C-alpha cells in the first residue's frame, strides 16, 4: 500500500 | 490546543525564493519519516524499517511544491513583496550516548527556532573544520512555523579533543559557535 | 543579506483512540504568517488573515475541491494512520540506562544522574531509590529530549548526600522491556 498526501489547494490569481 | 494521541504531517511543504529551494516530508510523532529529494526524484526514508516496508510517489512531492511556488508567486504580489524576517536560532550540543572515554559516540548539535530555513551546520575538532562523519536531518517543523534542524557527528571520546558546533545564519551578526567536551 | 520569500503547506492530522477520532488541519503559510486553513471540525476553509479570503473563497467555490479536502481526513489520515500501524507504532528500542555522580565526598551534597539514552517510543517510567525507599522529592529530570534520529534520551538528577553504605538505583520501565532495567550506585 502505498502512502498518500495531503494535496496544496492552488491560488488562483493572474500570472 | 490540539490534543491528540498521535500527530503526523503528511506533507510538511516549504518553497522560498532564495535559491530557489524547497523541501517536501512526512513527520509523525515529531521525526522526519523521509524527504524527497527534489533534483533527484527520489525518496529519502529516514530509517531501515522505512526503506522496506514504505513507498512515496516523489512526483507527489514535486507536484505540491509546484503548487507552492505557483502560491508564492500570487502572495508576493499581493503583499507588495513582504520580506521574510530573519530570526535567531538557538543552539544546543549534546551527547547521544553517555561517554566513556575510547568509546565512539555521536555529538548531536540542535539548532532550534530558524528561520528563514537556510543555515549551515558545521563541525569543529580542536579548531579545526571536520569533513567526514557528519549528518544532519531535514528542517522539521514547528507550530510556530519556524524550523529546526539537527546536525550529529560521530567522535571518539578522549582526553585531548574538544569540540565546537558551528552555525551560520543570516539572523546572527557572526557566526555562533556551541562548545562541548568529555567533562 | 538577501531577501527571501517563503511559503510553506503543511497538512497535519490528528489522531486519538486509533482512528476513531481524527482531526485534519490543513495550513498555509506565507513567510511565518498563517493565512488560511481547512480544518476538518469546521469543513470549510477559512481566511485567517487578510491574505486569505482570495484562496478561501476560491477553494470553497470549487466543490470538487472542496470535497476532495473534505475526504482527505479517510482518504489520508486514516489511510496512512494503517501505514503506521504496521510500521512507526511497532518500533521497540531498549533504552541503555548509566548512573553517573555530577566528585563526590561522602557528607557533601551531590547530584546523581540517571542517564536514559536511546530509547522509543517516547513513554518511559524511571525512578529512583535509596536503599528500598523510592526517592519523590529532589528528583530533578530533564524535558524528554528528541534526537532527531527516532530515539529519545533523558536525564533524571537526584538531590542526595553520599552516606556510607547507602545503595541507589534508577529503575527503568519502558514499552520495548519485559522486565525493568535496575543501576546501581554505590556511596563509597
Ligand atoms: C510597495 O512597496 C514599495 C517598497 O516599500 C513601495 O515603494 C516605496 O515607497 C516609499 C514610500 O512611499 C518610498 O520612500 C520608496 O522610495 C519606494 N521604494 C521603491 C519604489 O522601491 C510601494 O509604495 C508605493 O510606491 C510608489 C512608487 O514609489 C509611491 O509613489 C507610493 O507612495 C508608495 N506607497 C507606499 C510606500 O505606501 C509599495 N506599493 C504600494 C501600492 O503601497
Ligand atoms: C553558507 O555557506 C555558503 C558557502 O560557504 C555561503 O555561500 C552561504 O552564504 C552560507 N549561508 C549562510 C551564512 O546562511
Amino acid at each position: 500500500v502505498e502512502e498518500l498526501y495531503l494535496v496544496a489547494g492552488e491560488e488562483g490569481c493572474g500570472g | 490546543d490540539i490534543v491528540a494521541d498521535h500527530v503526523a504531517s503528511y506533507g510538511v511543504n516549504l518553497y522560498q525564493s532564495y535559491g530557489p529551494s524547497g523541501q517536501y516530508s512526512h513527520e509523525f510523532d515529531g521525526d522526519e519519516e523521509f524527504y524527497v529529494d527534489l533534483e533527484r526524484k527520489e525518496t529519502v526514508w529516514q530509517l531501515p524499517l522505512f526503506r522496506r516496508f514504505r513507498r512515496f510517489d516523489p512526483q507527489f512531492a514535486l507536484t505540491n511544491i509546484a503548487v507552492l511556488k505557483h502560491n508564492l508567486n500570487c502572495v508576493i504580489k499581493r503583499s507588495n513583496s513582504t520580506a521574510a524576517t530573519n530570526e535567531v536560532p538557538e543552539v544546543t550540543v549534546f551527547s547521544k550516548s553517555p561517554v566513556t572515554l575510547g568509546q565512539p559516540n555521536t555529538l548531536i548539535c540542535l539548532v532550534d527556532n530558524i528561520f528563514p530555513p537556510v543555515v549551515n551546520i558545521t563541525w569543529l575538532s580542536n579548531g579545526h573544520s571536520v569533513t567526514e562523519g557528519v549528518s544532519e536531518t531535514s528542517f522539521l517543523s514547528k507550530s510556530d512555523h519556524s524550523f529546526f534542524k539537527i546536525s550529529y557527528l560521530t567522535f571518539l571520546p578522549s582526553d585531548d579533543e574538544i569540540y565546537d558546533c558551528k552555525v551560520e545564519h543570516w539572523g546572527l551578526d557572526e557566526p555562533l559557535l556551541k562548545h562541548w567536551e568529555p567533562e | 543579506s538577501p531577501e527571501d520569500f517563503v511559503y510553506q503547506f503543511k497538512g497535519m492530522c490528528y489522531f486519538t483512540n486509533g482512528t476513531e477520532r481524527v482531526r485534519l488541519v490543513t495550513r498555509y503559510i506565507y513567510n511565518r504568517e498563517e493565512y488560511a486553513r481547512f480544518d476538518s471540525d469546521v469543513g470549510v476553509y477559512r481566511a485567517v488573515t487578510p491574505l486569505g479570503p482570495p484562496a478561501a473563497e476560491y477553494w470553497n467555490s470549487q466543490k470538487e475541491v472542496l470535497e476532495r479536502t473534505r475526504a482527505e481526513l479517510d482518504t489520508v489520515c486514516r489511510h496512512n494512520y494503517q501505514l503506521e500501524l504496521r510500521t512507526t507504532l511497532q518500533r521497540r528500542v531498549e533504552p541503555t540506562v548509566t548512573i553517573s555522580p555530577s566528585t563526590e565526598a561522602l557528607n557533601h551534597h551531590n547530584l546523581l544522574v540517571c542517564s536514559v539514552t536511546d530509547f522509543y517510543p517516547a513513554q518511559i517510567k524511571v525512578r529512583w531509590f535509596r536503599n528500598d525507599q523510592e526517592e519523590t522529592t529532589g528528583v530533578v529530570s530533564t524535558p524528554l529530549i528528541r534526537n532527531g534520529d527516532w530515539t529519545f534520551q533523558i536525564l533524571v538528577m537526584l538531590e542526595m548526600t553520599p552516606q556510607r553504605g547507602d545503595v541507589y538505583t534508577c529503575h527503568v520501565e519502558h514499552p520495548s522491556l519485559q522486565n525493568p532495567i535496575i543501576v546501581e550506585w554505590r556511596a563509597q
